[PDB]
């Protein structure tokens, strides 16, 4: 009877993929910031 | 209790469509990408050096 | 009467999807993040020093 | 388990309408294309050389 | 049981008209680009 | 298997309304056309030569 | 079983009025372009 | 097959409401007209000669 | 079985009020244009 | 066939709510009026003579 | 069987409050215009 | 026929929620008020005298 | 059979909290205007 | 007839979610807050003194 | 029979997480304001 | 009982076409970047 309508199992499986993709997005963003800093320092 | 297995990407990528109904979301996805292309063009086109308008 | 237990994060984070149906909200979430990226690019790109357009 | 066959385009293109209901999406598609035409006109028209207003 | 709810026959008939209209739109757009180029060359 | 016959336009144009419900889409269509008229007016009116404001 | 839900008869009747109104809109727009050209030539 | 009779306007104009449900569309129609009035005012008001702000 | 769901009677009654209100809006708009022209001529 | 009687305004004005459900439309109406007030303020406030910011 | 779904009684009661609130809004707006005119005349 | 009694405000104000479902409209109301606060801030903040940015 | 679907009791309870929160918002806004006036007078 | 008791805040704050379904409104709330952060950044970032772009 | 459709238990559990996350957001925002003030004082 | 309502087979078939179209879009975009670089170098 969840607010979303998802089962616990669905929520956990969804969360596991979300975390994986989010982590890769953040790693790529961190790399992008490193490169942009080498190209054009800020602060 | 239940612990989810670690997904393998890109092998498990098709499971996106088990969450996102492309009947609802494909056109919004394509419109979102179009908006990005318009915004990128707006920035680049605004530079006179990068636009074809030469007359 | 009923008192809720203190949640533990990030352990309990998966419970977001018991509230937010990702069928409805995943694409809007990703579009929201795209909008942020466009807006950040608009500010940074506007500085001539931080854009690749060099011709 | 089940493996999808490689689609052949443009032969399989009609299958778009098995996903996207044109009852819902045709007018939004045409409005999206109109928006593109307006935005393209805005950029090109803004150049005095490329607009008919000569008086 | 299509995602859209259309039959195969409906999708094919829809696609046939879409292609026809799209083709005429593109031909007209090509003509427009030709005329605009004659009026005001670009590049 | 099934092959669609080539449509004849404008004879078959009325079949648009077998796809697009005008109950839903007529007002959005007319609003879209209004938006175009506003945008065209914005560009043309902005030229001082093409607007009636002469005082 | 139309995608829109309209009958053939409804679609044809709708189309007949659409064409009538569209035609008058276009005639008025043509007149407007003629007058604006007399007032302020373009091209 | 079935051929539609030529409509007579403005006699047949009331048939708009057999297509467009005013329960849904009257307020959007009036808001659309308001938007036009705002946009027209924006253009005309922007001319200092045509606005009351004289102080 | 109208597309809108309105009866003929509802559509006609709705149209009668629409026409009345539209007419008064247009008369007021015409008066506004007359006054604005007296205050600040245009063209 | 049926001919509608001429309405009497403002006597018949309450019949608006037989068409427009205020459950759906009252807040949009009030938001529309707010938007007008914001736009009017934007034009008038923009004139330095008509705004309180004097420091 | 109203288009809105409201009863006559609901529409009339709604209208009565609408008129009351609208009237007070207009009186306040009139006062605001009077004060703004005293502070900074226009026209 | 039926004549409505004159409402007494603010005594009868709670009857707003008999028309407007706060389940649907409370968040839009609060977002509308937020938009007003943003717009007011935009005008006032734009004056250099009224913003904290002093460095 | 309310337009909103709320009971009288729900509407009154909702209104009571609305008034409380609105009142605190207005008091805070009044304080903010007082402070901003001390910092940078207007008018 | 019925008189509501005075609420006690923040004790009664959880009753917001008896009105506002977070399934519908949590993501819009978070997007609204994001919009505020973007707008605040737009104003502050626009001041050259308050942005990191130093090259 | 809540307006939202949530049970009391769901509303309380939701509120408990909301408060936790809100609190951390505010602490981070406070830290951000402190750092920005050290970097570039305001007022 | 998928969140989307799609079967596994539908999701896989959808994904196969998505990948094909995405790949062609990316190849075309890469070609566009190559040409634009030849026309007007950047960085
Ligand atoms: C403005 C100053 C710098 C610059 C500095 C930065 C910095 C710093 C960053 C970027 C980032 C981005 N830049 Mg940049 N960038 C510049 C100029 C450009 C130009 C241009 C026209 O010149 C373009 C087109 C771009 C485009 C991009 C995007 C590719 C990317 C933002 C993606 C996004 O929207 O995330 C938000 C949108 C979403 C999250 C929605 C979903 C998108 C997809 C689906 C993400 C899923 C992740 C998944 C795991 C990917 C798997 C694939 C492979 C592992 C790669 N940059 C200049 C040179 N750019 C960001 C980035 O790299 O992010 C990783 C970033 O941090
Ligand atoms: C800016 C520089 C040039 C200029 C260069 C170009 C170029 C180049 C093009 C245009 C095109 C267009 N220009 Mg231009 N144009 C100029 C100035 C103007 C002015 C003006 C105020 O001065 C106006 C009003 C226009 C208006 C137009 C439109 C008629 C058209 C975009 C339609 C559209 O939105 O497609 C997008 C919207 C949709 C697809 C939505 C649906 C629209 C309809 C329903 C399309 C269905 C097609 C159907 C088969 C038509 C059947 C009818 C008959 C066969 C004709 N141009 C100046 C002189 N213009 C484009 C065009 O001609 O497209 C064919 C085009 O390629
Ligand atoms: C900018 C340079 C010129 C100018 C040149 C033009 C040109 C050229 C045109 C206009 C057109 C229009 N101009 Mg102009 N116009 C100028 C300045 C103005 C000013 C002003 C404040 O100065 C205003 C208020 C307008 C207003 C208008 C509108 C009346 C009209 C666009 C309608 C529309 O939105 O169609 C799009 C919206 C819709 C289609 C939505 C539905 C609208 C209705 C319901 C249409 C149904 C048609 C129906 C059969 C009408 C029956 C009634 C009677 C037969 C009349 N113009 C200056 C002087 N103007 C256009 C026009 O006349 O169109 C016919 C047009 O071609
Ligand atoms: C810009 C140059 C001139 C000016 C020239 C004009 C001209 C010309 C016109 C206006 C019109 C309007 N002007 Mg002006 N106006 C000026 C400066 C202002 C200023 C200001 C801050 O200075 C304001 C607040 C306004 C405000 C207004 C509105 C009252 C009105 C547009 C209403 C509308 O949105 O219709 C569109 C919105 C709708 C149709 C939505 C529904 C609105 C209501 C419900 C209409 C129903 C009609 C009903 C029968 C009314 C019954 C009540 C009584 C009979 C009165 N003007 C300056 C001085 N103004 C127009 C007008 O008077 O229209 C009648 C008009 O033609
Ligand atoms: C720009 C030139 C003048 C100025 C001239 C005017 C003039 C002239 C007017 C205003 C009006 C308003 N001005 Mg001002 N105003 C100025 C500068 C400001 C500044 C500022 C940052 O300096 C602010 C915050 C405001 C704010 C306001 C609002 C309080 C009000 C518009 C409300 C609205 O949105 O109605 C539209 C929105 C709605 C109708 C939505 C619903 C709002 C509520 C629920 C209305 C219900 C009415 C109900 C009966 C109220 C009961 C409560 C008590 C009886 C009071 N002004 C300067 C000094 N201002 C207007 C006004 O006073 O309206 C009454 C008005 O006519
Ligand atoms: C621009 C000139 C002045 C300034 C003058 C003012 C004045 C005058 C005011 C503000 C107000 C606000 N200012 Mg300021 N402000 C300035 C610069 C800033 C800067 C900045 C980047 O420099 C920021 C981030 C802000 C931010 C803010 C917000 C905290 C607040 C508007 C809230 C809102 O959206 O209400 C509208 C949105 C809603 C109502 C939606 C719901 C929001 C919440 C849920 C409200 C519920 C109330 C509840 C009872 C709160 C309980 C908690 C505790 C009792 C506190 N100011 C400068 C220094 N500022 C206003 C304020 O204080 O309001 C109280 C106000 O009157
Ligand atoms: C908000 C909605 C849900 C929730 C849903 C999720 C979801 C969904 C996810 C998480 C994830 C996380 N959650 Mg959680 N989470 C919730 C509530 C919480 C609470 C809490 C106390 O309420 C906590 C402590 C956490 C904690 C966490 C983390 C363990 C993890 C995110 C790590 C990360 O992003 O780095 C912080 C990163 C940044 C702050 C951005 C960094 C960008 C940098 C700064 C780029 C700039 C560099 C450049 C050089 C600039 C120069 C230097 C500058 C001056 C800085 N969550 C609630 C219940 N949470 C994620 C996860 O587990 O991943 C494995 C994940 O996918
Ligand atoms: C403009 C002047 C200063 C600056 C001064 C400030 C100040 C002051 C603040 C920020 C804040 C932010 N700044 Mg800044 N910032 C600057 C330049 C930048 C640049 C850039 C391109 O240079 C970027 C990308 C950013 C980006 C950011 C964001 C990371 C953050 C706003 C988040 C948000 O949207 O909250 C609103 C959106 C939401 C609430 C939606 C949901 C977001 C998530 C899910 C929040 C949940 C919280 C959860 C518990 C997190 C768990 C994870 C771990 C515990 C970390 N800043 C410069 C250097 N910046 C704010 C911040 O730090 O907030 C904490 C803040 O107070
Ligand atoms: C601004 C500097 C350069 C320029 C540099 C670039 C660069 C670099 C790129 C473009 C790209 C594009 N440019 Mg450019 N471009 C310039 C000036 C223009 C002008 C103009 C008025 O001068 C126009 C109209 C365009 C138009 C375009 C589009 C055709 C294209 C973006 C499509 C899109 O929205 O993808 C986003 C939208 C979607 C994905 C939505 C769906 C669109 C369709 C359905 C995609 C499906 C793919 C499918 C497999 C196609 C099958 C058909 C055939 C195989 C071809 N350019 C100038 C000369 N341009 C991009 C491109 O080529 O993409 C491939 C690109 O990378
Ligand atoms: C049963 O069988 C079935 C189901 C019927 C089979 C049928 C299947 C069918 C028909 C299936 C069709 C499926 C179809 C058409 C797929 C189509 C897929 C495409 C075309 C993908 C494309 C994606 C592209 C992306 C993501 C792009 C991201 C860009 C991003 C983020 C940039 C961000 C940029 C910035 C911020 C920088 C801004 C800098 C500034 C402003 C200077």
């Amino acid at each position: 009877n969840s607010i979303s309508g998802l089962t616990e199992e669905q929520a956990k499986e969804f969360h596991e993929q979300f975390k994986t993709t989010f982590t890769v997005f953040m790693v790529l963003a961190a790399a992008a910031h490193f490169l942009v800093f080498l190209w054009r320092p800020f602060y | 209790e239940y612990r989810p297995s670690k997904p393998s990407n890109p092998r498990d990528d098709w499971k996106l469509w088990l969450v996102v109904n492309p009947g609802t979301w494909l056109m919004p996805i394509l419109m979102a990408v179009l908006v990005v292309a318009l915004v990128v063009h707006a920035f680049v086109y605004s530079n006179d050096n990068y636009n074809p308008l030469t007359f």
